[PDB]
């Protein structure tokens, strides 16, 4: 039961700085 | 079905007889296994096997039991659905599901680790393999061959390998004759792989064989296999030279200081 | 009923297959014992299929192959709790199952936690869960079956001793069939022509004196499996049906 | 009074009962010699449901089920997720239970890590987390039930001296069956009315005089364990109450 | 400052030297060592020391070298920053860093095996420690304090323990009197618990000593100093019960049985 480095996926996510900035547009007033 | 090409050649009366026994397996979808030793040419019989049965159009992996991840073995074998990234359009398939439709060809059966073995024992005694997420169970259809060269009775007897999974998997074995139980092929063998080097080299022509080497190359005990004697020819051959004189010298094992 | 798959004979499995009849009723856990590779599963089929329970949908997880966090997790893991990491945790084996049959197999080679937890489930039929308090009360009709004798590693306290001890009471035996000594030739011959139809052979030309001889001389460790296996790889040998099969193979691995 | 199951006509019993009256209020650990199948976890529960206060979880459930590393984690737990394998906090078992006891089975079989660490818990209080945090004080009564030689196996060095002599503060043997004479008529009775009670029979029909030599002449390894399993398998088996019971299911694993 | 006096009992003759040795040794910055039999009342002594420095508001964290998990003990040792290894989801303060300002309690000394010798053997000299996965070094200022059981020079002529690291740690050595040698405070020792156990037993008051139990004492060999005479007279007096008469017999062994 120990220290090891380890790996295994369960998750997925993707974003471009255009898509950020798209999703920022929605945090503000009209 | 359509004979691959494949070199087999075979004349030492034995291996004519284990190519019958493989062709009269060749149909069957019954788990075969394949018993030799080093080297032996075991990985030429399994494409046999898989390229002559009914399922031959079927696709050929072949993964090596000894390069599985040990973390990674339930998303390698199996898949997930989920792809990588989010609003994937697409996932990476498992080494399962990848061979429907096809045979499944393992290698060092011995040395894979005791993670791969209980793994692989569920999921072949029913099928049904499901990837990570999901509850939804793929029923699959994948022909099992294997060929191993340690004993895996001992592997058994030293619990280092379950016995399970081998007594599913051992319906039937074929048995591979070392080239020292042949030892009559052994001239065809070694003029064509000089034939071989003769292009790999861009030699021009092959000088011959001299009775000498015939004898030495002969009265060989040979531990060691084909691709041995293939090695042997291949040193012998670019140490001889330009093939102005008939090759003479063969030498057995390079590490001899001289 | 589904006995069709299986013959019993010899005053043993004729016993068997009689307290199987009379304990079918009882939804509550039974105990059978055998050893490797003679007739746990198709039993545990039949104990399904007989009137008690033959609605429900079964499943049967063997706990020999899998390792103690994957199997506490499977039966009973995140079924409604919460937690860090275990996205989207199923219910498992045990609940899906839950309203049908039931068959864990080895129950001798599983983690102590589990089997005091299963001990517990098994218990006034209640089902423990870390994220809700709440109990399944969920009919259960689930038996267990194990081969060596929980006693001997419960000797050593390497078994719970309650959890032999509460579900002692339908203790079943699957002899092996070195005892039946009359089963062998008829389940031979059905093998036989099982695969004689699976590879279009014409007709099965039955056995030799010689290969009887053999059949019953043998001490047969693997008692179905290994029986399978020898009479598939004898039919497959002689691969012609004009005279009785004389040579028969039982160890693969023997050269010539 | 929880029924106060296991009544003793023995004056080991009544002694030892006694005692444990006297145990009962002050917070002291106590070890009971009660062998495997002799008094398991049945006066611990008197110990806990006597003392000043009841309200205290009991949880025990404390064996020889872990390995030393797991072990650890199950006594103490882990320190909010600080370390691979734990997405949370697990308080692990001391502080599960505050402010009443806790029970151990087989502590003998503990690693010397986790006696030592016993020793460094029982006197101050303080719990040191795995984590390696601020340490955390509680306080909890320990009971022991151990069932060889202490003195030997210290003398063999495996047991610290200091955690020997601190926890064993007061033993309480427990008297084994064998010594047991005339309560074994008493056991079965009783033992019979609640296997009759339980599967709803009218009443019961009573013993014979083989049934009673053989509960004279047999030896019962487990002072409980070993007969109510004999006694309620024989009755479950009888299955009526008009004939009184003359078989005695001895070993459930006997063959045929 | 106060006296933290904290539980001192069964004063005289050369525990009181050793009390009027350590007296001066909290002013000292230089670590410090204890011999002593098993269950000597030694962390006692250890304890009373950090308090009696002059700055004794700093934090008093023990760790047992006996109890080390072999996997965790670096990280434990030393400290292991946010994101060194997989798992560690923020950052942990090690055991070293925790106290500053504070003494650190180290036992068994005895059974410190060579890997935790090698691992510990220079933080002490130069009090210089990195993090496991640490980018920056941390430097911090921490009086030693040790308990033992065996003998050090012995060990090291064995060859299980490093010269280097016992000068390390051998300044002083305070030596504690073994109480089955002084034999000029049992009765004192016995008599306090004694008053402790019946007035936690609620019983109105403590009858005195039978002198049956007085001569029974001095002939036991005592293997337990002052951890099985407290044990002894709590057992007995409990057995006892009342006050109706000082207690005849001791029950010495707990395993011997009733009759
Ligand atoms: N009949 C044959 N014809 C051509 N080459 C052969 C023949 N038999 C063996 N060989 C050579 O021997 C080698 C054996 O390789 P392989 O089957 O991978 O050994 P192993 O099974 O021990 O891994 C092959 O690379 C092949 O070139
Ligand atoms: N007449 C038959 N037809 C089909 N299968 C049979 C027949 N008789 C026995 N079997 C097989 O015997 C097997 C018994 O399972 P197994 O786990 O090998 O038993 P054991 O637990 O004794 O090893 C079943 O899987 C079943 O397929
Ligand atoms: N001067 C003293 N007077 C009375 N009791 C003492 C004295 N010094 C130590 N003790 C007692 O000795 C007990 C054990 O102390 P110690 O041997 O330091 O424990 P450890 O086993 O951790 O070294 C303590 O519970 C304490 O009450
Ligand atoms: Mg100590």
């Amino acid at each position: 039961m120990k220290q090891g480095l380890q790996l295994r996926l369960s998750q997925q996510l993707a974003m471009t700085p255009q898509l950020q900035q798209a999703i920022r547009l929605l945090q503000l007033s009209t | 079905m359509a004979e691959y090409k494949d070199n087999l050649l075979g004349e030492a009366n034995s291996f004519l007889e284990v190519l019958e026994q493989v062709s009269h397996l060749a149909p069957l979808d019954k788990p075969v296994l394949i018993i030799g030793e080093r080297g032996t040419g075991k990985e030429l019989i399994a494409s046999r096997l898989h390229y002559l049965s009914s399922r031959w159009q079927g696709p050929f992996i072949s993964l090596n039991c000894a390069a599985l991840n040990e973390n990674l073995l339930d998303s390698e074998l199996f898949g997930h659905e989920a792809g990588a990234f989010t609003g994937a359009q697409k996932r990476h398939p498992g080494r399962f599901e990848r061979a429907d439709g096809g045979t499944l060809f393992l290698d060092e059966l011995a040395t894979a680790p005791m993670m791969v073995q209980e793994k692989l024992l569920r999921v072949i005694e029913y099928g049904e393999l499901e990837r990570v997420g999901g509850s939804q169970p793929l029923q699959v259809n994948v022909r099992l061959v294997c060929a191993t060269n340690a004993d895996l009775p001992a592997m058994v007897n030293e619990g280092t390998f379950r016995a399970d999974l081998l007594d599913r998997l051992a319906f039937d074995v074929v048995q591979l004759p070392p080239l020292r139980e042949r030892e009559s092929d052994i001239m065809l063998m070694a003029e064509y792989f000089a034939i071989q080097m003769c292009r790999e080299i861009k030699l021009p022509l092959f000088p011959g064989f001299t009775e000498r080497a015939r004898e030495t190359l002969l009265n060989y005990r040979w531990p060691g296999n084909i691709r041995e004697l293939k090695n042997v020819v291949e040193r012998s051959v670019y140490r001889h030279g330009t093939s102005d004189y008939p090759l003479d010298d063969i030498i057995i094992d390079p590490f001899k200081r001289r």
